[PDB]
């Protein structure tokens, strides 16, 4: 059949991958991969060893693109006395620097600018092309901390203001408030299904959310700026009483704190009524889906969080889904 | 302020009349209510669009 | 309300002899078609009648797709239906009585074309507007062959309770 | 078999793959059905429950005896290795679609020289759509395309700063007016609420009236209609809804009387409105079982006739040509739903039984449930002990 | 705002949905009935 | 035999449950439960649908109160291509709240006091009845973490005091020094180890 997958490591096509698998999930900075290999050996013959630690990756899923790397961010080479000798690789994001490097700010501390002007300084020392379509907010004080890694940083500040953080199937950063909004499919049970294995659970929701937090702006300070600035937001989903507090890490503003407090309700939210479906045959995440699941009654429209094809050699090509209301 | 001029419905509606008559019922008009007549009013709406 | 709540109508159906006879010196056979009925000063209208045996005619009188062979077909005459491209029942129209070929003794031949005949005429009930169909054949020598073709059907208001079966969908036609 | 008179060759179909014929020697299957049995503990009585079909699967055996079987036989192992399923004539399934999954041939040369026999192992293959299920959906309407188009046309003409001076306090009060029927609609829907949120809204309604110039823009006037409807759908559930909605059709019903723009700038608001409520009061009839087929039509004509007469309007003279293509797309989308919703919901069909009887005995025969009578009662007139002699019930499915 | 060519399959349910509902109140389009010829018919002169 | 288990869920029996377990750990704060349930399905027919997020549930073993939920404090339904398609259930303590919800003291800081008189203040939130048999203790000073946990702080305030804190079997909160008492079986290998 047309090939339904297909793999591009620096140009030159891998054409004996026995097996893949690509993972991209809402919740994280970057997605990945593991593609396994073939590798042979004759004694006392010659032996050409790639071993590039590090190149571009590109996985087509379907005569589309899938994954951007960036690529060959591991090498293992497994063996073994009986059943063979093979190799493993493994690939993430354009971001992969952000996550595990330092940052080397100029300064280390903001005057006055907004979250934008921020996030654009502090990335751009590592050549990543940024990809906004949120609302820009102004704050009075940042101090980003001294050798905290960026992955801590943005998304730190991100949750604050309530904004999504994670990758596109292109090599950008796509901050995002809400969905993509690209209609999907309507999953329906006895047609596509294979599990779903759907939950729910009351450990992880509170009906009623407060926040607190000083201010920091030159002209405010005293009773203004200590014992004013507290918000309260409910969810009204839950019936019953489950009080929690928190504490707000920035220069407190009753526009942010509600901001910070419904941030924690999509999240809480979503973790309760995790779904987890698996669809056989081989688009993106934070599409939007209709389900319908009669012996549990869901009838919803669902937001889709992560993503995920798995291959193997012999009876497996799956895909998995991790929805959200 | 149409720019494709559009006769009077009544003329069209008995253009369709004539010609479906002329060609599978053989020159007889259509009884009032019956498959014809709906199969005919609905080429109209057709036309329309 | 009144009871007649069944608003569901009934379209042209194709009928036997509706177009005379053919003779000739070998026999007399029908020729199908539409009919036409007149009213009293004109109007002209089409006969609605016997819809389940107007649509057996049409699965009978149409060749199907035809089987890859190897050497080819001209593309004039490959058989089958354009617009099957559409239909979500996965099945094809028309029908293929048409493709047998002489195998073995006569009596092997018709045996076979009594097969095909209860294979095409099978999709009946899967439209649900019959409940069971069965063809018997008699061969009788050289020249003299039959085949009858039966063909059960329902009313259309239930009268029957605690059927094995289940009652045919489409029934609106009752018959 | 039974009698003398068999002919084997005229009983069993040749075997074949791909068009490449072949010599059968056997031919087995194997069908069933999915189970999820389970028995509970302590307990004398156990279940049971469906979870589908099982994948069949084909098993044959070939034998090679003509002349140079060696090339025959080394000939036909080119097929079955060859990319993808296809067409296999069984000799007593017929012709289905399978996918070969192994053969091991067998043959010698002091043995037996002269004939090599293959086993086969088929299964059965049908064809998929590579996007893991585009099947369409056929339980709700969708509003997002129309609203969005009437959205364009009321701003189009309605522009109260443009039309001419003395007639734009009229304009304007008509618009206000057609808020308050919105409002007047939602507080008889939640008349038993009191939640904290029901006191937002009122103090919302009551703000955006008092103002007098929120109804200068034509931004600020379209909003204000489309989140109003949009409220008063989600009060109330059902039937609660079909008086509120027909009176602010009534109320729309009305044609302007000024001339040249101001009367577009007028008959915008009630062509506007009367859509929006057409729109709602279809999904209206959606959440509600249709208690007969006569009636479950008989609500959709009611429906295809406010539209067909919007559209109309709108191509009377070209005023509007898109509107008037968006309007009968929608039209025929409606059908689509209403007409499956009477036909097919709950899958009425009439009954002749032999005379009158009471509910609880037709409920009994027709089902075997005599605790199901309740239904009857909607659908069927009559008292509960003369119901008869013709019923009107669901179809049974076995 | 923008309207553009239908797809094939969305056009021909336009049709048969048209067809059904006003001239058949509401019946089914049983396949190979002279119904069905009349319906693909007029979706071809419809994409031509 | 006469049922040596039965369990409860707002007042109706289950009488399909395929398994069970239950726990109760002196070393915490709350017991647990959980349940295995079938469930069936029919195409095209009617389903009727619980999913009782919030109830309680009671478990007897032997003709013996054994666990006071407060129940369905969990709902997951699992479900095969092959061997079935099921449910699950779960269940914890009476005190579950103050296990999971943050407290919301009147000020944060008690001037002089016991700690009696403030666990109290504190579980009497959400109406949890005590059972304090312990000898009571006069704290100077006593000022709770701000928006800390019901758990953490009555664990942290009865370490230094050598106070149990775990449940009974009746929904209650029991406050212990030292063992109940209750003197059990002689279990002798040879004759019920396994």
């Amino acid at each position: 059949m047309i090939k339904p997958m297909r793999i591009f490591i620096g140009g030159e096509e891998l054409e004996t991958y026995t097996s893949a698998r690509l993972q991209r999930t809402k919740k994280q900075l970057t997605g990945s991969l593991t593609v396994e290999i073939f590798l042979n050996y004759v004694p006392s013959k010659p032996v050409i060893v790639n071993a590039v630690r590090g190149k571009e990756i590109l996985v087509y899923v379907m005569g589309e693109l899938a994954f951007t790397g960036e690529g060959g961010s591991d090498v293992t080479v497994n063996f073994a006395k009986g059943q063979g000798y093979s190799v493993t690789l493994t690939a993430r994001g354009r971001t992969k620097y952000l996550v595990d490097s330092s940052h080397s700010h100029p300064t280390g501390s903001f005057k006055d600018t907004s979250d934008r002007k921020v996030i654009e300084a502090l990335v751009k020392e590592h050549k990543v092309v940024l990809d906004w379509q949120g609302t820009e907010v102004k704050e009075p004080k940042i101090t980003l901390r001294d050798g905290n890694r960026i992955f801590n940083e943005i998304f730190e500040r991100c949750n604050q203001n309530c904004h999504f953080a994670y990758e596109t199937r292109d090599g950008k950063l796509l901050v995002t408030d809400g969905t993509t909004g690209v209609v999907g499919e309507d999953i329906v049970l006895g047609q596509n299904i294979l599990d779903f294995s759907a939950e729910q659970s009351e450990d992880r929701a509170n009906s009623e959310i407060t926040v607190k937090g000083h201010r920091v702006a030159k002209d405010v300070w005293g009773k203004n700026a200590i014992v004013q600035p507290v918000q309260s937001v409910a969810d009204s989903w839950v019936g019953a009483n489950i009080p929690l507090t928190i504490q707000h890490y920035g220069d407190a503003t009753n526009e942010s704190l509600q901001r910070r407090a419904k941030f924690e309700a999509d999240r809480r939210a979503a973790e309760s009524k995790s779904v987890n479906v698996t669809v056989f045959h081989v688009w993106d995440i934070g599409n939007i889906h209709y389900v319908e699941i009669p012996p549990e009654g869901i009838f919803d429209v669902m937001e889709c969080v992560s993503l995920t094809y798995s291959v193997d050699a012999k009876s497996t090509l799956e895909t998995q889904l991790e929805l959200a209301p | 302020a149409c720019t494709i001029q559009r006769p009077e419905p009544q003329a069209l509606r008995d253009k369709i009349a004539t010609r479906f008559s002329t060609n599978v019922l053989g020159g007889a008009e259509i009884i009032p209510e019956s498959n014809e007549f709906y199969v005919v009013t609905l080429e109209y709406a057709m036309q329309e669009e | 309300n009144f009871e007649t709540a069944d608003r569901r109508k009934r379209f042209w159906t194709t009928q036997v002899a509706a177009c005379g006879q053919s003779s000739d010196d070998c026999g007399d056979c029908a020729r199908p078609g539409l009919q036409l009925l007149c009213n009293g000063e004109g109007r002209i209208t089409i006969a609605t009648d016997n819809y389940v045996a107007g649509l057996a005619l049409n699965i009978l009188l149409t060749d199907a797709s035809k089987a890859d062979t190897g050497c080819g077909w001209t593309p004039g005459n490959r058989g089958g239906f354009w617009g099957d491209s559409f239909r979500s029942d996965n099945m094809r129209s028309g029908s293929k009585i048409r493709q047998v070929t002489a195998r073995g003794s006569m009596r092997e031949t018709v045996a076979l074309i009594r097969a095909y005949a209860i294979d095409d005429l099978k999709k009946l009930v899967a439209y649900g507007v019959a409940k069971s169909v069965d063809v018997d054949l008699t061969y009788q020598g050289s020249n003299k062959i039959d085949m009858t073709i039966m063909i059960q059907g329902v009313d259309g208001n239930e009268s029957r309770v605690g059927l094995t079966g289940e009652r045919i969908a489409n029934a609106w036609v009752w018959s | 078999m039974a009698g003398p008179c068999y002919n084997p060759n005229e009983h069993y179909l040749p075997a074949s793959f791909k068009g490449v014929p072949f010599d059968a020697d056997s031919s087995d299957s194997e069908h069933g059905r999915n189970g999820a049995e389970a028995e509970f503990v302590f307990g004398e009585r156990t279940g049971y429950a469906d979870l589908g079909i099982k994948i069949r699967s084909y098993s044959i055996r070939a034998r090679f005896q003509t002349n140079d079987h060696v090339a025959l036989s080394n000939a036909f192992i080119a097929v079955l290795e060859s990319t993808g399923p296809g067409l296999l004539v069984h000799p007593t399934r017929g012709p289905v679609m399978a996918a070969c999954r192994s053969a091991r041939v067998t043959d010698s040369k002091v043995d037996a020289a002269g004939v090599t026999y293959i086993d086969i192992d088929f299964v059965e293959a049908n064809d998929t759509v590579t996007g893991f299920g585009l099947v369409g959906s056929l339980i709700a309407l969708a509003l997002s395309p129309i609203i969005t188009a009437t959205e364009e046309s009321f701003k189009r003409y309605y522009s109260p700063e443009n039309v001419r001076y003395y007639n734009s306090e009229t304009v304007i009060a008509t618009m206000a007016e057609a808020v308050q029927q919105v409002q007047t609609g939602y507080l008889a829907l939640s008349g038993n609420d009191t939640s904290q949120e029901k006191w937002t809204i009122v103090r919302d309604f009551r703000n955006v009236l008092i103002d007098e110039f929120t109804f200068f823009d034509p931004a600020n006037s379209w909003n204000v209609l489309r989140n109003g409807f949009s409220y008063l759908d989600s009060a109330a559930v059902g039937q609660d809804k079909f008086t509120i909605l027909r009176n602010i059709i009534n109320w729309s019903s009305s044609h302007s009387e000024l001339d040249g723009e101001s009367a577009d700038a007028q008959n915008a608001i009630f062509s506007a409105v009367r859509v929006l409520a057409t729109a709602y009061l279809s999904k209206a009839y959606m959440e509600t079982v249709a208690s007969t087929v006569n009636e479950g039509l008989a609500q959709y004509d009611q429906i295809a006739a406010i539209l067909e007469q919007e559209a109309q309007i709108a191509q009377e003279d070209c005023h509007d040509n898109e509107f008037f293509l968006s309007i009968r797309e929608f039209s025929v989308s409606v059908a689509r739903v209403m007409v499956n919703r009477a036909y097919n919901s709950p899958a009425l069909i009439v009954y002749s039984f032999p005379g009158t009887m009471h509910s609880l005995v037709v409920a009994w025969e027709i089902f075997g449930d005599a605790k199901r009578s309740r239904e009857l009662e909607g659908r069927n007139t009559g008292a509960p002990w003369a119901i008869g002699p013709k019923v009107i019930a669901e179809r049974v499915r076995a």
